[PDB]
This record gives structure tokens, C-alpha cells and sequence, in this order.
């Protein structure tokens, strides 16, 4: 599995033996995110959710037919202190699982 | 279809078929939202534990990386073996088949275990936990997506 | 031609109180008599039965059987798509009791039965239920006939 | 005979009444009486008898008829959410309208014809309970507006109000609608 | 006339005659003959015949023809789940009814008149056909409640001698039915 | 108005001894001749074939090939339902050998077909489907004659 | 009356005439002029009349005829598929066919009556209109063959050249026909 997020944690997801690429810029995180699927062997794929929110319809191609990558939004390091409330993303997931857009 | 009183009673009897059909088709639905709703709570709890363990490990490497320095970390980095592409069992639901990661990986095994350092190793362990919360938001996930799709095809 | 809408059905229902129809489905699994409950009807019902003249809980018992059987017959459509696991345990329990309902209540054979045996019989399958689940029936009634087993019928079924 | 309106008879009567009531025993097998249809029946004499009614019941009576009508309908608007997801998941700008044409459905429209009191109901009996029914949305929803949980809302003790208001007197009944509308206005700018 | 069962004298033979053979034009178009519509056809001398067949062919002939009867009720009650899911949606234990309803129809019902030995049939042949179908029924339910999938029981090379039955000479199907029996005996038991 | 219960075709049919009914659906698509064979039926079909007339396996290859179409055209309703990407491998043989029939054996213009060319079509498009689903056929014949591919006819 | 195909009078009337212009009252109601269903219809005299038009029109007009019939075939296929799946979850090589079709459908088929131009169509510029959009169909499915997406190739501009060509007088379109089949080969090359 690979990671894709800044620079300054690169060095870090590499400390635990996991694979990691840093990323700067949007086009450069969906450019890096097709050269990773392309291949296989890469069941799970980790990208921020500061630069690419929703990976797994910036790169719908390659997959459609192939199940295997698990892509994955994560929470960077600027969120990781700053705070950020989870209940939005759920209710998101409420949205683009069933679409009605009601939940407490 | 050729007019006779057959067919009308035919039609009549596969009136009865569909308007019992459409309530059997509404208790199947009724029945996938139960667990739907039932999912998704696990999986706000496992988001916010992976948020939680996602702070320390943050914290950790931030620390390392200011005290003991940049090049020593990357060394240690360099230090460790690589994990492999661990086995996406598969699973069912409801009639269909979804991959299931495993956490297991050669804990122990990473080559050097002990040393010199000592903010570097302790943030190894952080984002060791880390990665293996990451899977188990990962296996919750996509289990609620493929409900999803699921109540999607039955609506 | 199983038509209700050929006119011997229909001129008789304008003019008799209700009607008791025989189930082709129940004849071919071995069950006599085929009397369907479910689309059966007595429409002079409320005025024969009663404290006086039969037991006092007789309305409430039929009530809550066919609303019972009303919700094991749709049960058992429902697991043969989505398993029984994925039920609940109460609905389990309402799939059992339509079951042992076809097997005793209805399959009488040619045994003759009194009322109060009937009721003895009707009382049995309610019990296998949960108390307080038996919405119809009131408290007094409950904690005066729930409970006994229908080891009783199974002598003789 | 089988409950199919294009019969003859039924189409040859629908060309000439003014009103049609029509009954099903969807609400009777729940046991609500009168089980006529509310989304089924018309009637054609009420733009006629609206002069009689703003000079005799009430100027306002004409007016709060169609409160009732569109809250009753908004209701039939949400009826392809709510077989699908649980009633207490609805947020809580609908677990209103949910509730309160709820309480419509079960003191308004339903009526014991067994009962002393309840049998008979004159008009203005039933145009102060209409006023107090819209009192109420009319001040959960400004409430609801400051951000309050709706869980409250259905605590409140004016609810109970809301139900024994069929079974008041026919004399007895101007001062309690006025102790409920004077409960109604001190319960929700109360509560902030 | 056009096939229509609703004709005067149709109508008037039903209520004289003690057994009615209904056939379908459905599955003469297929050549599955007799092409007997199971569904529609009776038969009243069912339940007065019982003690000839009791001493002429065997002891528990009945409860065999009224477990085939229960079983093919079982499979036309899941046909309406077919048409509405499709086949492969329903659940294994279901799979199995469907499967065993099919081969029954595929191997019992069906008979062809022009074959040489095809052609007749005598009554312990059928017998030890529905006690072939039956036991082969009861070990693939004691199958799947150890977990076997039912994907491969249909692949099992017993299908074929069960499938084959017919053509079996009267002469030489008492060894048969023995071989097959013992056959269907180690199959299963040795399945897993 | 293609109805088959009219007075006229129906005591025809009483009357003659089979009839060849023409399909409009097929017609449609371009097929010429346009003979639909379930609607099809000829009662003296029995006396003028077999060993000595014609061929020993024309009478079992017949009930095959309409066993085969018979599924074919069922498989056709349901693929309407739930779509071709769920069926089984098995129903997509099938539904791929009603397609390569309506094209290959009903649709052949206005050359003049022999006996045993028709026979070695035929045995060239049962070929297509497992030799365990042949139920209709002995294995002599399936033994001696099964094998072919479709291609090796054409040029 | 009433649309019914089925009355003795057009009954009788089919037996003798050697073509069959249906009209259906769906395409009416959208105002889709002259409605001609290209379903029902049908017309014998197809095949005598091909010498005519290989040397009277062009040598290839048939094979234009019957590309544009087969096209219409696939799309009244899809058209099973397409409104109750989703127009989406179809591939693109089934999107350009639903696509060609609509074009096909609004800027060929249809003709308006009442236009000072479009009520009179000479048979070559009905043959150009055919080859433009043939052409446009091919080059489209070689750059859906080169990877690009659908919605990128219907919003091309070349395509209003098609919908306005049934407008161009008689005068105008052997100079129209060049500059727009120039275009279309023009825009797909310059395309991605």
C-alpha cells in the first residue's frame, strides 16, 4: 500500500515501512495517482483530503473494471491540529451513498 | 396479445404477481436500510479513531524531526524493509463480493529494532499504530459503499 | 375458472354475510380441510360470540391469529431471498409459528373438535409468541390462558 | 363490487352530486373513524358558502381552511422518504410537519361517534381548534428557527392540550381555548 | 376454439368427469411432451385407489407421490420470486428446490412416444424412479446444511445415471435401480 | 392483425396436418425466409425420416436444436431484467447460440440447401454448447458426429 | 376509431396496398411532423425501384439507405435498454449510436410543411444529408477509437452545421455540402 500527501510526512509514512510519495499541487496529486494505479500490487491507496477530496472519480478510468486499489481520503497534518469535524463528512457520505440529505 | 377471456384472466393474476412483488421488494429494502444505519455509526467511530491516532503520530514525527534531525530520520527511514501488497480476502454481503485487508504485517522483524536513537523509534510505533488503524476505516468503508449500491438497485 | 368476478360469485355476495373459500395451495401440501383463513370472512361474527353464550375471549384470539398468521405468511416469502439470518429473532418466531399454524390449527384430519379444545389449541400457538408482543388481546385474559405447551395436540395431530 | 370506480353507476353519479365522500378501509382496519379519504374526496359548494362563512363563524375561517388543506398535503410530499428511512432520522424542519399534521389526523379528523361529547361538534368549537393548531406550528416553527432540538417540542405540556380539546363542552368550551391559546403563547417564547 | 377454456361444452364436461388432463400449447412449443399442465389438471380417484397400490406395488407408495406433489408445489411457489429477482439471487436451500423441481420435470414427467422402450412404463419403474429423485434429494439437503456450496453438487456424475433412467430396459432395471442407489449412497458421502 | 386465434387459422390448423408460420420480428431484422420454428409444426414428420430414409440422427438433433432455442428465447426475457453482466456463463452460451441460429441456420437466402448440408450446419452450431448438455442425443451419434466449428464451413 | 389497427377497415385495406404509412399519435403530441412510425411501416416496392436510383441519384445510394436503416435499429434496440438503466451507464460505443440516432431523428426525418424552404426536399439533397451525417458518425467513432470523451464530441461545433443544413435552400446546398463535409473531416482531425 502507498500513501500520497506533502513532502513533510513522506519521510514519516516511509518510517513505518509503508510506501510514500509527496505531493504539492492538485494536477500533480491526480498525475501521480494514475502512475500509481496503473500498475498493481497497490491494494490501498491513502490521499489527502487538502488536495484531492474525492480520488476515487478524479481517476474512474483505470479502475472500472478492477475493484482492486482502495482508495482512501485522509485528514493531513495541518487538520490533524487544527481540528475538523467528521459529522460533514458523513453527511456527504450520506450524500453520494443514498442522496437525501437528512441526518442527525 | 389476442383478445379472449383466458388471457384476461392471465393478465389479471400477473396484475396480483407484480403489486405483490413491489411490497416483498419494499420489506428487502427496509431490511438493507436496518444494517446501512447500523454501519455507518461504526464508521464515524472509526474515522474519529483514526483521527485520534493520526495526532499522535503526527506529533511524534514533528518532534522527531526538530530534535534528533532530518538526516537521521530519513537514515532510520532508509533502515526499515518494505511491506508487501498483504492479501485482500475476500467477503460477502448480501450476495456480493468485496475485498477484506489484513493488518498483519512482520511486526519485529523490521530490521533494526534498537540503537542509537530515541525519538525516531517511538514515532515508528506511532505510525505503525497509524497504518493499522488506516485499514480498518478502509474495510468499513467500502462495506458501506457496496450497501449503497445495493439500496440503489432495489429503490 | 377461479373467477370472483363471474357472475355466481358476484350475485351471491350481494345477497350472503360473508364467505369461506378453500385454498387450492393447501390441498396440494396435504392439508384437509383447505379452508384459507386469510380471505375468509363471517360478517354476523360480533353478534354470536361473547361472554353468555361462548368463552369471553374468543374475538380477541381470532383477531390476534390472523393478524399473526397476515405476518408469517409474507416472513416466510421474504427469507427465501435474503436468508434466515438476516432476519430478527421475532420474526423467526412469527416464521415458525405460521408453520406449526398450517401443521395443527388447520390440519384437523377428521377428528372432531369442541370449542373449548379449539381454544385450548388457538391459546397454544399464542404462547409460543413473546408476552407483550399479543398487541389485540388484553392483560386478563393473558395472564389467564398464555403459557401452556402443545405437547397436547402432538399426540394426535 | 370490488371497489373500481369506472363502473356506470358510479361515473353516471359522479357527473351530478356536489360532494363525494369517498370511504376505504385502509383507515378502518387502523380503526380511524370516519375512514373517508382526504385525498380522494371534493367538494364543490365551498366558494359558495364563503360569504355565509366569513359573516357568521369567523372573518379569518375561509382563509385558515387552506392552513389545514396545504398542511395536510405537505405531508403526502414526504410520504417517499418515510417508508424508507426511520421517522426519527428526519431532520427536524420535517419532524415538525410530520408531527403536527400527525396530531391533526388524530384529534381533528378522527371523531367518536359513540362518545357524549365528542358525537356533535359546532363550528366554532372546530374554528378554535384550527386556530390553535396553527398557533402552535406557526410558533414551534419560530423556535425551530433558533436552533432548539425538536425533542423538546413534543414534551411540551400544551400537547396534551391539544388532545382533550374534542371532548370539552359545547358551553364549556370558549374558556378553555382561551386558557390554551394564553398556555400556548407563554410556552414557546419561554423557551429560548 | 383458439384454445379457449372458457367454452359451453369445456365448461360442462368439467363438472361430470373424474379426472381432467389440461394440455398446454406452452410446452407443446418446446416439444416437452405430454405437454400436461400441472397446474390445471385433477384428479378425483385419487383417494380410493390407495389400497390397491398398497398391495400391488409397494407398502409406502403414497407418501413418495405426495412428497413429489408437496415438491412440485414448492417448486411453483418459487417461481414467483424467479420472474421478479431472477434464479441466481434466491438463496442455496432454494437453489435446490429449484434444481430438484427441474430435474423431475426433465426426467419423471417427460416421455416420448415414438422411443422403443420409452414408450411404456410400468408402475414399479416410476417407483423406483421417485425413490431414485427422493433419496438423491435428501442427501443434497444433507449437503448443504455442511456447508457445501451448490455449484458443484450439480456437477456430481449421478445426474446422469438418474438423467438416463428411462431409457432402461423393464428387464434390466432391477439391477439398475440397485446400482444407482448404492451409487447416490457413496456419492454424497464421499462429496465431503 | 397476426392473430392466431381468428376462426380461419384456427380450423386450418384443426383441419391440415402442421402448418409454417412466418414471424414479422424476424422479418424485421433483415432474415429471409422469416420461419419461426416454435410456431412451427409438421405431424407426419415421424414417417419420412430416420436409418434407411434419410440420416439415423436427424429425430433426436431436431428435439435438440428446439430444447436449445426453447432456452435461448427464455434467457432472452430475463436478460431484459437484470442484464446480461449477471448471467452465468452457461445462460450466456445459450443466449450466444439463439444469436448465431438466427443467423446462420434460419437465414440463408435463395440458395437451394442440401439434406446434408443443413445436418452438418446444424451439428455445427450444437457444437457450441457443452457435449453434457446434449440430453436429447445418444452418445453414438454425439461420438461420431460433434466437433465441428462453425468457421470450417465457410469461405 | 380510436386508433385501433385492428377494425375490419384497415384490416381489409392491408391485404391489397402495397405500402403501409403508419402514423402514431406519440409523435404528434411532441410535434415531431409527419409522425411517421418507422417501426410499422413498411413499403414493397423497395426492391424494383433500385435501378432507378443507382443511375438516376448516385451508384451507392442503397448501401447509404440501408446504413441508415441498421442505425435506426441499434437505436430502437438501445431504446429497451436505455430508460430504465440510465442513459449513463451505457458504454460510449452505445452513446454515439443513441446520439447518432437523436440526430438522425430530429435533422433527417423531420420536415416542416409550413417552411418557405423545408417543405420541398429534392432527392440529392436528401443523399447529402445522408452522407454528412454518416460521415460525421464514422469520424466520431474513430475518435471515441482514439480515446476521447463523448461530451467533448457533442459539443462540436460542426454539429450545428447538420441541424441548420434542412433549412438551406436548393440554391445554396451543392456549395453548403463542400464547406460542411470539409469541416466535419477538419474539426475531428484538429480534435484530440
Amino acid at each position: 500500500m502507498a500513501v500520497i500527501a506533502d513532502p513533510e510526512t513522506a519521510q514519516g509514512f516511509r518510517l513505518a515501512g509503508l510506501e510514500g510519495y509527496g505531493a504539492s499541487s492538485a494536477e500533480e496529486a491526480q498525475s501521480l495517482l494514475e502512475t500509481l494505479v496503473e500498475r498493481g500490487g497497490y491494494a490501498l491507496v491513502a490521499v489527502d483530503e487538502a488536495l484531492l477530496p474525492d480520488p476515487e472519480r478524479a481517476v474512474e478510468r483505470l479502475m472500472r473494471g478492477r475493484d482492486l486499489p482502495v482508495l482512501l481520503p485522509i485528514a493531513g497534518l495541518k487538520e490533524a491540529f487544527q481540528g475538523h469535524d467528521v459529522e460533514g463528512y458523513m453527511r456527504e457520505l450520506v450524500r453520494k451513498t443514498i442522496g437525501f440529505d437528512i441526518k442527525l | 396479445v389476442s383478445p379472449t377471456r383466458m388471457n384476461l384472466l392471465q393478465r389479471r393474476g400477473q396484475l396480483r404477481l407484480a403489486q405483490k412483488g413491489v411490497d416483498l421488494l419494499k420489506k428487502k429494502r427496509d431490511a438493507l436500510v436496518a444494517e446501512f444505519f447500523g454501519l455507518v455509526r461504526e464508521a464515524m467511530e472509526a474515522r474519529k479513531a483514526l483521527d485520534q491516532a493520526a495526532k499522535e503520530a503526527y506529533a511524534a514525527l514533528l518532534l522527531a524531526q526538530a530534535f534528533d534531525g532530518p538526516e537521521v530520520v530519513a537514515g532510520a527511514a532508509l533502515g526499515v524493509p518494505p511491506l508487501e501488497g498483504v492479501e485482500a480476502e475476500v467477503e460477502n454481503v448480501w450476495g456480493s463480493k468485496v475485498p477484506r485487508l489484513k493488518a498483519t504485517f512482520p511486526d519485529g522483524a523490521l530490521l533494526s529494532p534498537v540503537g542509537t536513537p530515541a525519538y525516531t523509534l517511538e514515532a515508528s510505533r506511532a505510525f505503525r499504530r497509524y497504518a493499522e488503524a488506516l485499514i480498518r476505516v478502509a474495510n468499513t468503508e467500502t462495506r458501506l459503499k457496496k450497501i449503497g449500491e445495493e439500496i440503489k438497485k432495489t429503490t | 375458472d377461479d373467477d370472483r368476478t363471474h357472475p355466481i360469485p358476484d350475485l351471491t355476495g350481494y345477497i350472503t354475510e360473508g364467505q369461506i373459500q378453500l385454498s387450492r395451495e393447501l390441498h396440494r401440501k396435504g392439508i384437509y380441510p383447505p379452508i384459507d383463513p386469510l380471505p375468509s370472512l363471517s360478517r354476523l361474527m360480533n353478534n354470536g360470540v361473547g361472554k353468555g353464550k361462548t368463552r369471553e375471549d374468543h374475538k380477541q384470539v381470532s383477531d390476534q391469529l390472523y393478524s399473526a398468521y397476515a405476518n408469517g405468511v409474507d416472513i416466510r416469502k421474504l427469507v427465501a431471498i435474503i436468508g434466515e439470518d438476516a432476519l430478527t429473532e421475532n420474526d423467526r418466531r412469527y416464521l415458525q409459528f405460521a408453520d406449526a399454524f398450517e401443521r395443527f390449527f388447520i390440519n384437523q384430519g377428521q377428528q372432531n373438535r369442541s370449542i373449548e379444545e379449539s381454544l385450548q389449541i388457538a391459546w397454544a400457538l399464542l404462547s409460543m409468541l413473546p408476552q407483550g408482543e399479543l398487541k389485540r388481546i388484553s392483560k386478563d385474559h393473558i395472564g389467564k390462558y398464555y403459557g401452556q405447551k402443545l405437547e397436547e395436540i402432538w399426540g394426535a395431530p | 363490487p370490488g371497489g373500481d370506480m369506472s363502473e356506470p353507476v358510479t361515473q353516471s353519479t359522479l357527473r351530478i352530486v356536489g360532494a363525494f365522500w369517498r370511504l376505504d378501509a385502509s383507515l378502518a382496519f387502523r380503526r380511524h373513524f370516519p375512514a373517508i379519504n382526504w385525498n380522494g374526496s371534493y367538494s364543490l359548494f365551498t366558494s359558495a358558502l364563503d360569504p355565509w362563512y366569513r359573516e357568521n363563524v369567523a372573518e379569518d375561517y375561509p382563509e385558515l381552511r387552506d392552513a389545514i388543506s396545504e398542511l395536510l398535503q405537505r405531508e403526502a410530499g414526504l410520504q417517499e422518504i418515510v417508508q424508507l428511512v426511520g421517522p426519527d432520522a428526519l431532520q427536524d424542519a420535517e419532524r415538525l410537519v410530520i408531527e403536527v399534521g400527525r396530531i391533526i389526523r388524530e384529534d381533528f379528523l378522527q371523531q367518536n361517534a359513540y362518545h357524549e361529547v365528542d358525537a356533535y361538534c359546532s363550528m366554532k368549537k372546530a374554528y378554535g381548534i384550527m386556530k390553535m393548531i396553527l398557533a402552535f406550528y406557526k410558533e414551534a416553527e419560530a423556535a425551530i428557527k433558533r436552533g432548539v432540538s425538536i425533542d423538546e417540542i413534543l414534551q411540551l405540556p400544551v400537547l396534551e392540550r391539544i388532545g382533550r380539546a374534542r371532548y370539552v363542552s359545547e358551553e364549556e368550551f370558549p374558556a378553555y381555548f382561551e386558557e390554551a391559546m394564553k398556555e400556548i403563547q407563554g410556552a414557546f417564547k419561554a423557551l429560548a
